[PDB]
């Protein structure tokens, strides 16, 4: 029944009492549920380090991963570049997700094409989809560029991009002079972060790899900028703003922030700013390459040194204090441009906002995961402000990294009890947050369910979620936020002393039982 | 005018090469249309795959079951929790529907084949996971390719584990959309699950039973049908997919009567249940009060006399809930123009429901439709209406600007292309995270839906003041 | 006892066993308690309408006041010029008061000096303190103005500040040329923000008055921005920072967003930045004043309108999409400046935040408060939101105040479950959100204690706070947003409907019982 | 030292115009200083009120009492929940400490004047807060300067209701500071609550019975001393107003010993239970190990065997405690240096508790405090320590600047000066939302707490790599 002035939606509606009997019926009927006496008993010994030995133990099954596939990469690379289409040769249905995954993340139209190989294509390759599939894409959407990458089933039966791309110019269905990078993707190597770089090498190889002969470094005077998968609007936004201030030139190669944030005004623009390919021609020009996200831009790294001959500096993600300190340093000494006052005082103001918080943050044990740069970058922000990142999981990081965190743990008092996990799902966490509970986790929003998992076994074991990472699909708008840069920094110390302090103001607010340390002034 | 549609159709597909050309006018008609083809190339299709159809749709819900989507990692994880088919149940000991089950294929199971890595994780699953009462192999494209055998994993280890595993071959290749995943489910339930109690005479049948076919309870739709149906005093001893468990599922052969909502999805199996067990079908519709009530009067009447009085019993229960609803919003959306586009049912489905608000559906078309869906919409569309089979982006956009409509309803890739041309959207796959929209408690929220988007304070501020 | 590895603060503490006996102990045998039964129905009692109606009858106690006094005010306008002392001329106390409350809210420095004026003072006034206390501030801490105001002891006794700071220059106690603007801030008239009013009138009346036959009206080509009581440094900042991206040549008179956000560098600034003297001398020469709060700037505006002949545009504050249009378009017409296409982007954004969230927003019921160009801005933005302020009190509101903003409400079909309270207190305000329960407050920090009352009725009658205003004490940094211009709109719209999803996920996480509707996408 | 430091004190003062600075000379001593003096005008102090020291701190934790801040609306809202004098209650209902009850003056009560507006309000509260137990009306500046006679009011109003209604003439003009706030207040509770129970010998008492006096309970420190008191067998009978009740205090009189924490604060009304109800009074302190056990068994030994017995019960149980948290700070903190600014007994007081983990204070100083209050300074200091009186702004950066102290231990005015500076800082009046830091739980906190702060990462970095 509904009462027309207070509609109830879901929930609460399924609460009403004709509900819960007619609920409570049908499991008694026909389901032939274990009573909840098993339903609890099994319940509680998942949440034992007994159970976790034999999670620990598991080599064949995956269950609820932190990373995907990547052609994802691949198509938020393409998107950076102006006016360009996304093209992922391979079956239709990777694509339908792959745009899902993201529109539900930006809350933005997200344009991507598939050409569509069905089964038949596996029996015979998919050259035909490739030639009319480029054909259709460019008169029909007119993309100045189309970047091509694979799903799996192109991957599986071996079909040669290059000399399918090659043969629709040959055959004319696609101009011989129009821009048609490609990559191999294949979703079973890597993850979403290795189709980005592939990508981006792809793209960076058809316009530079020929041109080399008149190219002299530094010619342009400007830095080149490679941001790797990024999913939040002000990281690409801060740098391009500090580079600014300090008088830098640069060129940002896959710049997505227009095309991911057009303004609803009665029209939709298919494409926006990105990348220009004169920008990309010219890079070799360019006094040096910065790699915002290098542990994911290995394949590019060998490219712009081994090519275009720059000497990539070795710096980490612009992620907190230090690691933005010698971001801009490393900056001043290539450009010859000096630190300006406006970036010394955003530093020293980052350095205040930590001052002020530091005895609600001291000693704040965290369970984090995310893809390789961030997770370092996230830890290394912890040890500054005097947390212990207890749970550190990448599932797509390698073992390299892990030794570069595991040094960077070794570095700080802060990283005593700490751990790196990689190549663990979120399975594999829930565990963790059990026998070794921590106060808060860092994450995207498959983390709810963890903290829903600590609930259950009672307020007192439930560790909260605090939203930092990709996807974000449960909250919205916290994609145009910062995790890069002093301004990243501020945003993330903002958002944990607040976390720490709602959920110490929901710990004692019961009256005359709690509330005497709820405190006015915190 | 019928005229105006049609130069609008011809003006449209001017921009394609003579191939797409040819075929996508085959594809648009004003009510004349083909369905279920392959997409063109390089068209910007809305449609999915054959494992998006078999996992994501039909098996997905099944709640006390696990299961593994084999294969990389991307489909388990850009389906995990997309499709809300609500279930009661304890996640992760007893219940298991949102979470992502996978095989994670690397690069030494493309070339050495992953069926040892199956058996290995059907042990895992074992330990880690002891409640579970069943489990499916959804297989993702490299599986069929590289020549796995999941048969005999599954016969294997279900015959060592005594435990019902079930194959099932939806690789994304195989057909043209998400509806052969549909049949491939449903032919895997039928040779892997259904027939498990052939045998088994203990079950007390009553002359009410029935069962609710194709409702994956999105936003809780079929507890909102479940208990008008039961209300109405019927016995619902199964619910396929939507909340679904598997026991219900091997209980269906014992009903007098299978309740098909979604016919697209499930006519395949119903046609079996009638010819192996004698087990009648019947198409319904609880979209709006107009359709629930002539489905309820219809399901009735294939009783008894009892069983008709109770009906017209709930009619007249509900009747003051759904006017109160219709005085409400009715003169609020009166004469407004909507332009849908959904999977296999929902296009034809809920044009009663936006009627019974005073709307007109002017536009309508379907992703993954067959021929004999469209002999159903031909009847429920008015009079020189635009139809869009498998439409690409490109066509959608072009027809709603020239139709300029009102409201929209479709899916999230969708979505936000016309909330920035203006026009409100509501989603008609997820409900907009709302719901339940089935029966008279979800036309409540419906009509409280369509409401407050059309009608919504920001649609008026998209032009800047000094834009004009 | 202590386990020295896990030290507990007070809470939880004072959880432990033997703590729970020693103060059942004190209560039972010293305290006289009433029984727990008699407050529980004291407390049920006190939801009531019958108490509200009681509590509405109040005519002369005045409980948990929205509103501090003047001279706090003044305090603030003082603190936004160029290395200026603010100087309070009566008792001390207050001083130490104003200090320590805006310390708390901005976890910065306020610098500000009393002269002391105890009981002899009392009898024969405070001269030689206004003597003395000018002369030491201005050697012990070099100033270069010092702005003065009073405590109502000062008031009360009637001291002629314009006499006693002419007769401190005129025996030498400070250079007669030196800049001591004052303003009489009676704590007992209006509230903190007459004391921003008065204090700004009599700084501007001192470089100004007495110099007007030089001014034309229009030939600095700049327009002055007269901010008002604010209390982010986010509402100074996107100010200066649209009116730069129009081209306007302006001058924000009271600008203390430096001082209030100096670097943690290793040196303590007592001042930094603020409006010159010169920028004040030269304020008639503008094209016009735009006074972005302009309910509590009323001797102000007869000022600027009356002496430097300015036509004051009759504008709102800036906050919402309505009034920041209006307010870039007067801009734009004052300047003749066209509005830049950042800025017609922003907004364009900020109209598709609205579009991707208003299905969470709709119908939402709040109740707010704070001064009363902040609360109607916030009621006019919620209703373009789609939302209802259904309980909107502003304490120090005035009648005038009221008709406008019902006037508001009446424009709008979200208006008609609203009413507007002025002269109201946080006790009345807490009545209405248990009489007429709305989803959530927003306001500043005290209204916690609201928050902990409604929770102690029941979990289905809590009304969540959201913190929005002056003061916010009980999490840090929150004063660096912003609630002005599209950048506050957004910043507003996300803070609110995110915490509509917090609070559905806290509703939504109990294991099979309210977690079919936790939803990973919202 | 020595010296340097009298060099120091002269530099700083040479700033100051002649009146000023021969006044400065005389409050800023060498381990020889006057006290107690009003403050310099224009020299920004660091010094309350009144009202601060009668409202703010001996009257406003009284938790089932309501209290009102009469006059406009400034003072009671910047002292609303402003100290954290913890209690256990029902707020709004039966206890209502953290909330603000104001007369909010208008322009119309300073005309007419503001008596017949109280007597009207002491109805609403009332009618609006029935379960309270009693009303004080504590004045604002306005009151006395307008001729308002609440002692009048309060007298009719209180017979008319049968209520305890205290009037407390604590305007914020009289005297110098916080300081006389709490000799009026200690007086109004004399003359108003103390003796309600004179005649009246209902109470059983014991030998044990105890009363603690002049602890405001500040995030609980009144309850991790009285756990103690009463594993040393004694029954604290009162709290004097931490956590405090009216009937706790009008129960007072009975007791055998009052233990005074706060002497600045409460002595007054010490010296009168002395006098008139024969009741003898003893100071202690509960800060640290080595000041908790002195004060333990200086405490025990004015009873019995059996207190003693438990004394040492007491003593041995914590022990092992307490040495684990000097063994984990201790090697943290060894050597390093405090500066310390704070009310009226703090700045010596926690002295004891910083050389127990090793620290040395090297200059200290006071808001308010008297010459006795100095006296007892000087046995604590070492020499050639700084001593500051009622330190302006100005002397308190140009002393940390010259002596560069590791941690600056003082209020909220105070702490963000010396933190961009670049000086850990620690808020030793509302100890910085943490504590309790009174016996040896709280000695486990204080010690975390000077090492979390003193050890902090984010002191490295206060200068950018580039400048
Ligand atoms: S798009 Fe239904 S045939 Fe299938 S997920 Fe939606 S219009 Fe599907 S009604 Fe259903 S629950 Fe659906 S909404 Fe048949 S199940 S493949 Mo996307
Ligand atoms: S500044 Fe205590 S004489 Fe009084 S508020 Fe702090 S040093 Fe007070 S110990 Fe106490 S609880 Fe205090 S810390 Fe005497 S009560 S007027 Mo500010
Ligand atoms: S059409 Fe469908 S969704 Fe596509 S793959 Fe095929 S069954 Fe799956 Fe999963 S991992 Fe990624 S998304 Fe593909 S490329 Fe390899
Ligand atoms: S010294 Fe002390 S705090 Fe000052 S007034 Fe006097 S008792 Fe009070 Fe309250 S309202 Fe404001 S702050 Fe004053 S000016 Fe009038
Ligand atoms: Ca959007
Ligand atoms: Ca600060």
């Amino acid at each position: 029944s509904q009462q027309v002035d207070k509609i109830k939606a879901s929930y609460p509606l399924f609460l009403d009492q004709d509900y819960k009997d007619m609920l409570a019926k049908k499991r008694d009927g026909f389901e032939e549920k274990y009573p909840q006496d098993k339903i609890d008993e099994v319940f509680q010994w998942t949440t034992t380090k007994e159970y976790q030995e034999l999670n620990f133990q598991r080599e064949a099954l995956t269950v609820n991963p932190a990373k995907a596939c990547q052609p994802l990469g691949a198509v938020l690379c393409a998107l950076g570049f102006e006016k360009t289409m996304p093209y992922v040769h391979g079956s239709q249905g990777c694509v339908a997700y792959f745009r899902s995954y993201f529109n539900r993340h930006f809350r933005e139209p997200v344009s991507c094409v598939s050409d569509s190989m069905t089964e038949d294509a596996a029996v015979f390759g998919g050259q035909q989809n490739m030639k009319d599939g480029l054909q259709n894409c460019k008169a029909t959407y007119k993309p100045d560029m189309i970047a091509v990458s694979t799903t799996c089933m192109a991957e599986v039966i071996g079909d040669d991009l290059n000399a399918f791309i090659n043969n629709s110019k040959k055959e004319g269905f696609i101009p011989d002079e129009f821009p048609v990078p490609f990559a191999h993707t294949p979703s079973f190597v890597g993850s979403h972060v290795t189709g980005w770089d592939n990508m981006f090498e792809g793209i960076a190889r058809y316009f530079t790899l020929k041109s080399m002969d008149d190219k002299v470094v530094g010619s342009n005077k400007k830095i080149n900028i490679v941001p790797g998968f990024e999913t939040y609007l002000g990281n690409f936004r801060v740098i391009k703003r500090m580079l600014s201030e300090m008088g830098v030139g640069y060129s940002l190669l896959s710049d997505p922030e227009e095309v991911l944030d057009t303004p609803a005004d009665g029209q939709f623009r298919m494409y926006a700013g990105g990348t220009t390919q004169e920008e990309m021609k010219d890079a070799p020009n360019a006094l040096n390459t910065v790699l915002l996200q290098p542990w994911h831009l290995e394949k590019t790294k060998k490219f712009v040194e081994g090519t275009w001959k720059h000497e990539v500096p070795k710096l980490n993600i612009p992620m907190g204090l230090d690691w933005t300190d010698e971001f801009l340093m490393k900056v001043s000494e290539i450009s010859g441009q000096p630190i300006p006052a406006s970036l010394t005082k955003e530093r020293g103001r980052l350095v205040d906002m930590m001052t002020d918080s530091h005895t609600w943050l001291h000693g704040k044990r965290f369970a984090l995961w995310g893809d390789p740069d961030f997770v370092m970058g996230l830890v290394k922000f912890l040890l500054e402000l005097g947390c212990e990142p207890v749970h550190i999981l990448c599932h797509n990081g390698n073992k390299r990294w892990k030794k570069a965190v595991d040094a960077i743990l070794a570095a700080s008092p802060y990283g005593k009890n700490a751990t790196v996990y990689i190549g663990k799902d979120l399975w594999h966490l829930r565990s963790l947050v059990f026998t070794d509970k921590p106060d808060f986790m860092i994450g995207n929003s498959y983390g709810k369910f963890i903290q829903r998992d600590t609930l259950h076994k009672g307020k007192e074991f439930e560790v909260p979620l605090i939203r930092i990472g990709f996807p974000i699909f449960d909250r919205h708008h916290l994609h145009r936020s910062t995790t890069l840069g002093y301004e990243g920094a501020m945003q993330i110390l903002t958002t944990l002393v607040n976390s720490i302090l709602e959920r110490l103001d929901e710990e004692t607010r019961g009256m005359q039982a709690t509330d005497y340390n709820h405190d006015l002034v915190r | 005018s019928r005229e105006e549609v049609e130069s609008l159709i011809q003006e449209v597909l001017e921009v394609y090469p003579e191939k797409a050309r040819k075929d996508r006018n085959k594809h648009l008609a004003v009510n004349c249309i083909i369905s279920n083809k392959k997409s063109q190339p390089g068209l910007m299709t809305i449609r999915g795959c054959a494992y998006a159809g078999s996992k994501g749709v039909v098996w997905g819900p099944i709640k006390d079951m696990i299961h593994i989507s084999h294969g990389p990692v991307g489909c388990g994880q850009y389906s995990r929790a997309g499709r809300r088919n609500y279930y009661i149940g304890t996640t992760g000991v007893n219940a298991f529907v949102t979470m992502n089950f996978t095989s994670d294929f690397q690069e030494k199971d493309i070339v050495f084949g992953g069926d040892k890595k199956l058996a290995k994780l059907i042990d895992e699953v074992e330990t880690l996971f002891p409640l579970n009462k069943g489990i499916s192999v959804q297989s993702e494209c490299p599986i069929g390719l590289i020549g796995d055998d999941i048969e005999s994993v599954s016969k294997v280890k279900g015959a060592e584990l005594s435990k019902t595993i079930v194959p099932v071959r939806c690789e994304g290749f195989r057909g043209v959309s998400q509806s052969l995943g549909h049949h491939i489910a449903n032919d895997a339930v039928r040779d892997w699950v259904l027939g498990k109690r052939d045998e088994d005479t203990t079950f007390a049948s009553t002359p009410y039973d029935v069962a609710i076919i194709g409702d994956y309870n999105i936003g809780g739709d079929a507890w909102s049908s479940r208990i008008l149906l039961e209300e109405m005093g019927l016995r619902c001893v199964a619910q396929w997919s939507g909340d679904g468990s598997i026991s219900e599922i091997e209980l269906t052969p014992k009903v007098k009567l299978n309740l098909v909502h979604c016919y697209r999805s499930m006519n395949y199996i119903s046609r079996h249940m009638e010819e192996k067990y004698g087990i009648p079908w019947m198409e319904y519709n609880f979209f709006g009060p107009t359709k629930t009530i002539e489905s309820l009067r219809a399901i009735a009447a294939k009783f008894d006399e009892s069983i008709q009085k109770k009906c017209e019993e709930v009619i007249a229960k509900y009747k003051p809930e759904w006017e109160a609803v219709v005085a409400k919003y009715r003169p609020r959306l009166e004469g407004k123009r909507v332009m849908l586009y959904i999977g296999g049912l929902r296009p034809r489905h809920v044009i009663g429901a936006y009627e019974d608000l005073g709307m007109e559906v002017v536009g309508t078309g379907y992703e993954f439709a067959h021929n004999d869906d469209y002999d159903r919409t031909m009847k429920e569309m008015g009079d020189s209406t635009l139809l869009y089979d498998d439409v690409t982006g490109y066509e959608f956009e072009e027809f709603v600007k020239r139709i300029k409509p009102d409201l929209i309803g479709s899916g999230i890739k969708e979505k936000f292309i016309f909330q920035k041309m203006g026009i409100p959207f509501r989603e008609m796959h997820s409900w907009d995270y709302s719901g339940p929209y089935h029966g008279f408690d979800g036309f409540a929220i419906f009509a409280r839906d369509m409401d407050m988007t059309l009608n919504n304070p920001c649609w008026k501020k998209l032009q800047a003041p000094w834009e004009a």
